[PDB]
């Protein structure tokens, strides 16, 4: 039935000190059948990464049209895009297809060069726009996400300490919800360096 | 002069005139001749057959466009058949639509207004062909004669095509006679052959040579050639 | 989500919650319900989130194309019949249900406008799930001839009715003043009667908490 | 109607030659010239700027090298404008390629492309050729660097040095006089600039008149790597290579 | 190479011919015209000669109603005038209906112009051979005056003429505002903006007219209307007891 | 230079527009055709040429009716004519079915005249070679008016145009004079019949055919019909009279 | 929804209910729904408001521009155009308009076009959901060129039954008056038609 | 009807010379001179208001075009070529970017749009190319302040400063000898009333010349408050008292 509940999976983002975070279960399934546990759900496109949630072939297609968009947009630019601009440029893609819409939960994470300040953004499958200035959730077991962000979140977190709290908050997530799960990857970003990690988390 | 003027349909000359259109028109004059002449019961049709060898037919010039109506050429042989391809079509439509046979002035109108059009809009060209219309409607027996040009008109009789204006002028001179003809076919289209011959010169008509159509009160619009038209040279 | 339109003796003001959901979850705690249309016409906005967004910042695109070549300030009117004409071609399957208000050369104006594409007039309007609970207020101490303060309350006031009484609203009260002769103030976060209580306890994990089964560092740089 | 005015601008002539091509061509040869050198390690774009002043803004401009892809990029010769159109629908063809098989595009596939369109303006459309003749520069895993040229014909060919624009017999006689198959990038680097230096119409080959770009391996990677040079950047290298 | 002469594309002197032959149209008809500013009222003379006996002479005119408030006089061939001024209602109407107010006269002047403009770099559109006077009392500029040409030109005036003899009407008018330093006729009612405008075009063309001379239009706040002939002659006999 | 007359849309040095004024050629060599105001509809009445005996007399209709109201008569191209008048009774159906009254005379000739100045606008057609009498009773009277190739028209009190259009236009100017309290229907149609055969003198080699239509209040009840019959021949006798 | 048009010695009147709904729920208790289309031509609505709006807004852009090319236009042209759109576009629109308008030669006239798309030409006309409950009343009531001081009261007692008996209708009553004289609105507050 | 003119009215001529644009050109030169100048913290742009009637308001025709609201235009040649092109550019930098990204284009884009347009009339088929060169100045933010100029051909290039029109070649020069990279706005705006000061005939007042400048952002001029990351446009066109008041320290 429902397209954004056919493969299931989850995302969400988060602001820490100087630093922003996102993470994405790693499950990939048909229904109940679990299919492949390597399906990532971060991109990236310079120093601006984009999490989706929802229908597979959608959340391939979008980070296929998000890659050709901000390359094309760095060769007329002559510069990377913003987080900002770039979560325009999601919300108006989307909007484009207001009738026949992608089934994706989109979010934005990043730091803009310019003026270092750490930016994560969601929306709904047409464009609505959500910049929040804490944390974002996406995915069949966002409730759950809520849940956690909403209880575990504290402002100003060091990187350190912000990867134990997004952690937390996507695995105790997941494991409630029987479409999430089968390996989570957590990303850390500073302005000078990124950090990936791979969790260890049930695999049931 | 004119070879500025003559270069398509959309261009007046400093007079006035269209020379595409007068063009077209002398392509009738190089055409065969034929004649059309009406009484008050029935309207004839006649016709000299062209050949190109003696190995070769003889042309046809009358074309048949419902049971009560129909046409003999002058000129571009396609383009005959184009209009009354379109006439037939006009034919039926009225039939189809409204149970209403075509009646000789409106298939007339109708012939005028379509070759009208390729001559008022660049890219078409005039029709290189003269009609001439003959049927049996509502109000009696009729004829008309078609020009490129887009003028059609009704007469008693009359004839196009090389030599023509010696058949026309026996016509205008029998006038007053066959117009009389009624209830006697085979004596409209006596008068038919003599009007035309009037305009012959290299040879006489032959039986494989002649054309005659008829169309009146109880006769349904028909063609005679070969043997058929025998007794009539 | 609830929103009103208040005409007061010399413009005219507009109110909003700013509760964002989706079924009985809150997608934003603060998101703003009030359009900027062009400077002195702005438009509070009920329905489907990502329509009253799309069609209000289409519509006030015209409105400055149009501005611009007409070498004239832009007209509620206009934002109104531009609206209005475009929701009635989708057929109301553009989700907007819009408080259009401001004031231009001819003075100010207050009207609605409705998914379908209808619209009204009045000195005092409500939209949204809270559109009763505000209405009642508003039916209960509107009067003829208010103060810019008087309005903003009555306005204020309207907006806070939704978000104690409609489960669809909540939040914070965004205001925006348009006033016949000075610039448009808008006001966001003009009320924040909704702080989260310090949570008894902080649930910061100790380091080391969280299984890592592999580590990188990612290429950013090009 | 409109056949009196209609320049028919896609025929042939009595000798089986098309007008206008020729003609495009024949606009070329006034403009700026442009030389690709490719080496074993890399391959160079030089051009000259034609029109210059005091006042014309040089850190902003661009006129004669444009980057089409990451591994890819054009020196022009002829009416910017034209070139401007068809090196945005190059971007585009390249990025779609991308986005079908999730590989950077081959150089000479990208190169087709453009070719082709030319092409069609010469056969049908009754409008005028693109005045431009491109020196592409790329690289990609298959042939590794590669040097071509396509102009408003609709032909291309690869090559080892070429030149397009004003003075290119003389540019060409004098590259087929020092290239040598093991030229290195740097070596190359310095032919153009000579090269250049002896076709120049203007009285000294100074920086302001000049863009440069080069397609290196940075060995310190393993990765291609594509590099416009700044206004100091050819200052710099103009002097080391002794034009000073 | 010598049908840079026929079709709107540059001469090598990079002017447009047939922009300048439609210009030369606009003077066929042989009458001029002016209009001049009251303190809120807009006043448009233009000579009518009609020596045909069989003409009906009401339906003789160079003067149109584009809507309740614009008013326009055309300079040139009347099949032009009516092609342009069935435009300009059009685009009156149309321009209400989308935007809820009345089009101004300067953005109707401004859009006609534009349409002008392309007649102007599109080959096989010719430009049309008038000249365009739009006048009406705005409800944001108060009495306006915009005239176009076939260049696609137009710009806002205090007072003007056009027509063979607009030099003269012009330079007339030139010197009574180099007179009263002001941007338009200090009278309120219009029947006296009306006669100042006769007045006036006596003086510069050295012609005295009757009631089946002129054609006039009055642009009113809210309201442009043009006048009979009897309300011509009795503003033409004020005139008269000035004199 | 030359030539400003080989292409329709084009201006002449002098600000003219050549094709037209040759259209208008075609107009003067046509028959001569009129119409006559009255004080409660109008009169139309033309000359046909009898080209021959063989033409069936009375069978060759010329002026025409669009819709129920109104009258069309013209000199020129004939189908040129018939066109124009296909154009009208298309145009006054469309006004008919939206407004549901019918197209009110001078509605109606700003609807031919923009029709008709829009072939003066583009050299991808010809202008019409002919010049129209029509008109007809509406809500406010009568009203009669004539259309020249270039697409101008006005309103008339007698209108005439053709080979004879100059003897026309001086008896019409004279009963102009002679009734400055207006003309009856039943005096119109007497008087055109006149104007028609004195106007036959500047085309005394060919016999001619007239033909008279009408629309008046008081006569047809604001509808177009044909003079035929007693009042024809009447007026043919009260025209022969007077022509001796 | 009441409406009723109601022509009389001098010319026409027109007559509405203030109130819009969407269920229960009374959007506007002081809807105006008696529309402009002309100087003299005015209309009023029934049923969908964004329909009847939408015609109602085309509707006077064909008249405006109708008068810019032929003058002004008959009462009867726009009961035309009207018609026009509803039998059109029948299928997408849920429109009962009443067209009534004043004329120096007709006095006033009276054109209801219901849901279908007919026209139909009368005296007077009543629709919209509380035009059901006086049928009975205005039949037994109307006269042909009364006074406009007797139309006023017919229109009056008649929308206060409607509104009386309908819940779709209420509010205040509004006219409109279509006479040489020129167009005068009269508005009537609850108070004063409750007790008639 | 129907426009049969599908092919170009733009050829190569057996020199290699594309005829209509160099005409195009021909017609900017003998325009009325308009320049620009761009400072270390504005840019300015100014022309000549050449009224064609004493008894024509000025005022109500503009040479200096607002785009977006830190680009602004001005030109030589065809007032009405470039008028159309003001409303096709204002359109664009929307259509082409803003309705994408939210944002304003920055200079270079926009003016890379409008290059687009024209390069178009020079190729497409039944039209003539524009009869006008523009010179655009504006500010964006990764970017900072830029000037550039827009020929008939479509091509485009970025200056300093730069004039073009009648007294183009003259007043170059009187710029190439007065122009630093350490100018101020105030700078800039005074010499270009020099500069145009030569190409000026009789008149020479702030109501017949026409100056506007990219600078600082406007909050006053903005419309609204409230909203802390939209502090004003940063085009602002002097009016004619400003103008003069400069006039007097000339
Ligand atoms: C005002 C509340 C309301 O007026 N009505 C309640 C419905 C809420 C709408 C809006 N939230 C959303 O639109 C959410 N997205 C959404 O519903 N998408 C549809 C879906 O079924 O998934 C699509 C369009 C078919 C999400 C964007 C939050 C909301 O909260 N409305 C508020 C106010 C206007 C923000
Ligand atoms: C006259 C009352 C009626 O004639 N008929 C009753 C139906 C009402 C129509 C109109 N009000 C609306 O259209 C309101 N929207 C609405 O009803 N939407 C439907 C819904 O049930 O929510 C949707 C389309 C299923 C709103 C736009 C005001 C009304 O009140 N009609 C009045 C009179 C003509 C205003």
């Amino acid at each position: 039935s429902d397209p954004s509940s056919i493969n299931g999976g989850i995302v969400v983002a988060m602001t820490g000190k100087d630093c922003v975070a996102i993470a994405c279960d790693l499950r990939l399934g048909s229904q109940s059948l679990g299919v492949s546990n390597k399906f990532e759900k971060i991109f990236h496109y310079g120093h601006v990464f984009l999490g989706i949630t929802g229908l597979a072939t959608d959340v391939t297609t979008l980070n296929e049209m998000f890659r050709y968009k901000t390359n094309l947009y760095k060769l007329k630019e002559e510069r990377a895009i913003e987080p900002e601009t770039f979560t325009q440029l999601v919300s108006s893609s989307l909007y484009e297809r207001r009738f026949g819409p992608y089934f994706v939960g989109p979010v934005v994470a990043g730091i803009n060069s310019k003026s270092g300040k750490p930016f994560i953004a969601g929306f709904d499958l047409i464009g609505c726009i959500d910049e929040a200035k804490d944390f974002i959730v996406s995915g069949t077991a966002s409730d759950q996400l809520f849940g956690m962000c909403e209880s575990l979140y504290e402002p100003n977190l060091e990187p350190e300490d912000l990867f134990e709290t997004i952690s937390q908050a996507l695995l105790n997530a997941a494991d409630r919800d029987a479409l999430s799960g089968w390996g989570a990857v957590v990303y850390i970003i500073k302005k000078d360096e990124v950090v990936k990690r791979y969790l260890k988390m049930r695999q049931d | 002069f004119r070879n500025n003027y003559d270069g398509d349909t959309v261009t007046f000359s400093p007079t006035g005139r269209l020379f595409q259109v007068e063009y077209a028109l002398e392509a009738i004059k190089q055409g065969s001749v034929t004649v059309g002449l009406r009484s008050n019961t029935h309207a004839v049709l006649v016709a000299l057959k062209r050949n190109a060898d003696e190995l070769s037919s003889y042309q046809k010039k009358i074309i048949k466009c419902d049971e009560h109506m129909g046409l003999s050429l002058a000129g571009l042989a396609p383009d005959a058949r184009v209009l009354s391809n379109y006439l037939r079509q006009q034919c039926n439509y009225s039939s189809l639509v409204f149970n209403r046979k075509l009646a000789v002035e409106r298939a007339g109108h109708l012939l005028c207004d379509k070759a009208q059009k390729n001559t008022q809009s660049y890219g078409g060209r005039p029709y290189g062909v003269g009609l001439l219309i003959i049927g049996y409607d509502k109000s009696g027996a009729h004829l008309l004669e078609f020009q490129p040009s887009g003028n059609v008109t009704e007469l008693y009789g009359t004839a196009i095509g090389a030599r023509s204006q010696g058949a026309k002028t026996y016509l205008e001179r029998t006038l007053d006679t066959f117009i009389k003809i009624d209830g006697n076919p085979d004596e409209l289209i006596k008068a038919g052959v003599e009007a035309i011959s009037q305009s012959l010169r290299d040879e006489s008509l032959t039986v494989d040579n002649l054309s005659i159509a008829i169309v009146g009160k109880d006769t349904p619009f028909t063609i005679y050639d070969g043997e058929a038209v025998a007794k009539y040279i | 989500t609830t929103i009103v339109g208040v005409k007061f003796n010399n413009g005219v003001v507009i109110a909003a919650d700013t509760r964002s959901t989706q079924g009985p979850i809150v997608a934003d705690k603060n998101c703003a319900k009030l359009h900027r249309i062009s400077p002195k016409i702005w438009c509070a906005g009920a329905g489907t989130a990502a329509d009253t967004e799309a069609v209000t910042q289409l519509i006030g695109s015209n409105i400055e194309l149009h501005s611009l070549y007409t070498s004239r300030e832009p007209r509620v009117v206009s934002a109104l019949q531009m609206l209005k004409q475009h929701l009635f071609k989708y057929q109301g399957h553009i989700g907007a249900y819009l408080i259009v208000a401001g004031v231009d050369p001819t003075g100010s104006h207050l009207f609605s406008i409705h998914a379908h594409g209808s619209t009204d007039v009045g000195y005092y309007l409500s939209l949204g799930s809270g559109s009763l609970a505000a209405m009642a207020v508003l039916e209960s101490h509107w009067k003829q001839d208010l103060t810019k303060e008087e309005a903003i309350k009555l306005a204020s006031d309207a907006i806070q009715a939704g978000i104690w009484n409609d489960l669809g609203s909540g939040s914070n009260v965004d205001v925006c003043v348009m006033e016949i002769g000075k610039d448009a103030e808008y006001l966001r976060n003009y009320l924040t009667p909704n702080v989260r209580e310090e949570k008894q306890k902080s649930y910061k994990f100790p380091r080391g908490t969280t299984a890592v089964l592999k580590e990188s560092i990612v290429n950013i740089c090009d | 109607g409109s056949r009196r005015y209609d320049s028919r601008t896609t025929i042939f002539s009595p000798e089986g030659r098309l007008y206008q091509v020729e003609y495009a061509l024949e606009s070329i040869s006034h403009a700026g010239t442009a030389i690709g050198i490719m080496a074993s390690d890399g391959i160079v774009l030089a051009a000259e700027r034609k029109v210059t002043s005091t006042l014309l803004e040089q850190d902003t401009s661009t006129e004669k090298l444009y980057k089409l892809n990451d591994k890819i990029a054009v020196a022009v010769a002829g009416l910017t404008a034209d070139a401007e159109i068809l090196i945005n629908t190059a971007r585009i063809h390249a990025q779609n390629y991308l986005k079908t098989y999730n590989e950077d595009i081959p150089v000479e596939i990208l190169v087709r492309r453009l070719s082709d369109i030319k092409q069609g303006y010469t056969q049908h459309g009754g409008l005028r050729p693109f005045g431009v003749s491109f020196i592409y520069a790329g690289y990609d895993d298959r042939y590794g660097y590669q040097l071509y040229t396509s102009n408003p014909s609709g032909n291309y060919t690869g090559w080892k040095a070429i030149s397009v624009g004003a003075n290119t017999s003389a540019a060409q006689t004098l590259l087929q006089m020092d290239y040598k198959d093991d030229m290195k990038v740097d070596d190359a680097i310095e032919l153009a600039l000579k090269t250049l230096s002896k076709t120049t119409d203007s009285s000294a080959l100074t920086y302001d008149r000049l863009e440069f770009a080069t397609i290196r391996k940075g060995a310190n990677d393993g990765e291609v790597y594509q590099k416009i040079f700044k206004p100091q950047e050819i200052k710099d290298i103009l002097v080391k290579t002794g034009i000073t | 190479a010598g049908y840079d002469r026929h079709i709107t594309i540059f001469s090598p002197e990079g002017r447009l011919y047939q922009v300048e032959y439609a210009f030369k149209a606009t003077n066929q008809t042989n009458i001029n015209s002016l209009a001049v500013r009251g303190k809120d009222c807009t006043v448009v003379i233009s000579q009518k000669k009609v020596p045909d006996k069989l003409l009906d002479p009401t339906t003789v005119s160079y003067i149109f109603c584009i809507s309740r408030t614009i008013g326009m006089v055309v300079n040139g061939p009347i099949p032009d005038a009516r092609n342009a001024a069935l435009r300009a209602k059009a685009e009156a109407a149309e321009f209400r209906y989308k935007y809820g107010y009345d089009m101004p006269c300067d953005v109707l002047a401004k859009r006609m112009a534009n349409l002008s403009q392309i007649y102007t770099q599109r080959a096989y559109m010719r430009p049309l051979g008038v000249i365009l006077t739009f006048v009406s009392v705005d409800e944001e500029l108060g009495p306006s005056i915009y005239k176009t040409d076939p260049a696609g030109y137009y710009v806002g005036y205090k007072a003007t003429a056009t027509g063979p003899k607009q030099q003269e009407i012009t330079t007339n008018l030139e010197n009574h505002f180099k007179k009263s330093k002001i941007d338009h006729i200090n009278e309120e009612s219009w029947e006296k903006v009306v006669e100042f405008a006769i007045t006036h075009m006596i003086d510069a063309l050295g012609t005295e007219f009757s009631k089946n001379d002129l054609e006039v239009g009055v642009a009113t706040k809210d309201k442009f209307f043009t006048l009979s002939a009897e309300n011509i002659e009795e503003r033409l006999v004020a005139i008269a007891e000035q004199d | 230079g030359t030539g400003y007359d080989l292409s329709n849309s084009v201006f002449s040095p002098d600000g003219r527009n050549f094709q037209v004024e040759y259209a208008v050629k075609a107009v003067e060599n046509g028959t001569t055709s009129i119409g006559i105001k009255c004080n409660d509809g109008v009169v139309f009445a033309v000359e046909k040429l009898i080209t021959s005996k063989l033409l069936v007399p009375q069978k060759n209709v010329k002026i025409q009716v669009v819709d129920r109201h109104i009258g069309c008569v013209y000199s020129g191209l004939i189908p040129d004519g018939r066109h124009l008048v296909n154009r009208g009774r298309e145009e006054a159906a469309s006004f008919k079915k939206l407004y549901k009254t019918p197209i009110p005379i001078p509605a109606f000739a700003d609807r031919l005249g923009q029709y008709v100045q829009a072939h003066t606008l583009y050299n991808s057609v010809r202008p019409f070679g002919v010049s129209t009498i029509f008109g007809g009773v509406d809500k406010n009277g009568a009203h009669l008016y004539m259309l020249e190739p270039s697409g101008s028209y006005w309103g008339y009190k007698g209108a005439a145009t053709g080979k004879g259009r100059q003897s026309a236009k001086a008896e019409l100017e004279k009963l102009v004079d002679h009734h400055p309290e207006g003309l009856s229907a039943r005096e119109a149609v007497k008087q055109a019949a006149k104007i028609i055969y004195l106007a036959h003198e500047d085309n005394k080699e060919k016999d001619f055919e007239l033909e008279i239509s009408w629309c008046s209040l008081s006569e047809t009840n604001g509808l177009h019909k044909f003079v035929k019959g007693d009042l024809l021949q009447e007026a043919i006798d009260f025209a022969q009279k007077e022509i001796n | 929804t009441s409406i009723m048009a109601v022509t009389f010695k001098d010319g026409v009147i027109l007559g509405a209910d203030s109130r819009t709904t969407t269920g229960a729920y009374i959007a506007n208790r002081v809807t105006d729904k008696l529309t402009r289309v002309h100087d003299k031509i005015w209309c009023c609505r029934s049923g969908s408001a964004a329909d009847t709006q939408a015609i109602a807004d085309i509707v006077q852009y064909h008249l405006e521009l109708y008068t810019s090319q032929y003058g002004t236009p008959s009462t009867e042209t726009a009961a035309s155009v009207f018609k026009e759109l509803c039998y059109e576009n029948k299928d997408n629109l849920t429109a009962g308009i009443i067209v009534a308008g004043y004329d120096d030669k007709n006095k006033g006239e009276v054109y209801t076009i219901p849901l279908g798309g007919s026209v139909h030409k009368l005296p007077y006309a009543i629709a919209g959901s509380g035009s059901t409950f006086i049928y009975g009343y205005c039949d037994k009531n109307f006269r042909e060129n009364m006074s406009k001081e007797e139309t006023v009261d017919f229109i009056k007692h008649s929308l206060s039954q409607a509104i009386k008996w309908d819940g779709s209708s209420g509010g205040v009553i509004r006219m409109v008056v279509l006479t040489a004289a020129g167009v005068e609105r009269l508005i009537f507050y609850p108070d004063e038609y409750e007790q008639l | 009807m129907t426009d049969r003119y599908s092919f170009s009215l733009t050829t190569f001529s057996p020199s290699g010379k594309l005829g209509q644009i160099d005409y195009a050109l021909t017609a900017v030169k003998q325009g009325v001179t308009s320049l620009g100048i761009k400072a270390t913290n504005g840019v300015v742009i100014a022309t000549e208001k050449k009224s064609s009637s004493p008894l024509a308001m000025s005022e109500t025709l503009s040479k200096v075009s607002l785009l977006t609201p830190d680009i602004g235009a001005v030109y030589s040649g065809m007032g009405p070529d470039y008028r159309v092109l003001v409303d096709k550019s204002r359109k664009v930098a929307h259509t082409s970017y803003k309705r994408i990204y939210g944002e304003y284009p920055p200079t270079k884009l926009l003016v890379s749009e409008v290059a687009k347009i024209m390069q178009e009339a020079t190729q497409s088929g039944g039209v003539r190319p524009f009869g006008v060169s523009l010179l655009i100045a504006g500010h964006d933010e990764f970017n900072g302040f830029s000037l550039y100029q827009v020929d008939p051909s479509g091509s485009y290039f970025p200056w300093k400063a730069t004039a073009i029109g009648k007294g183009s070649v003259a007043a170059k020069t009187f710029l190439e000898k007065r122009w630093n990279d350490e100018l101020e706005l105030e700078d800039a705006i005074h010499i270009a009333l020099l500069t145009l000061k030569e190409s000026v005939e009789g008149e020479f007042n702030g109501d017949t010349i026409e100056l506007a400048i990219i600078g600082d952002e406007n909050p006053d001029l903005l419309g609204y408050t409230g909203i802390p990351t939209d502090k004003g446009p940063r085009f602002r066109k002097l009016t004619s008292q400003e103008i003069n008041d400069r006039l007097e320290a000339l």
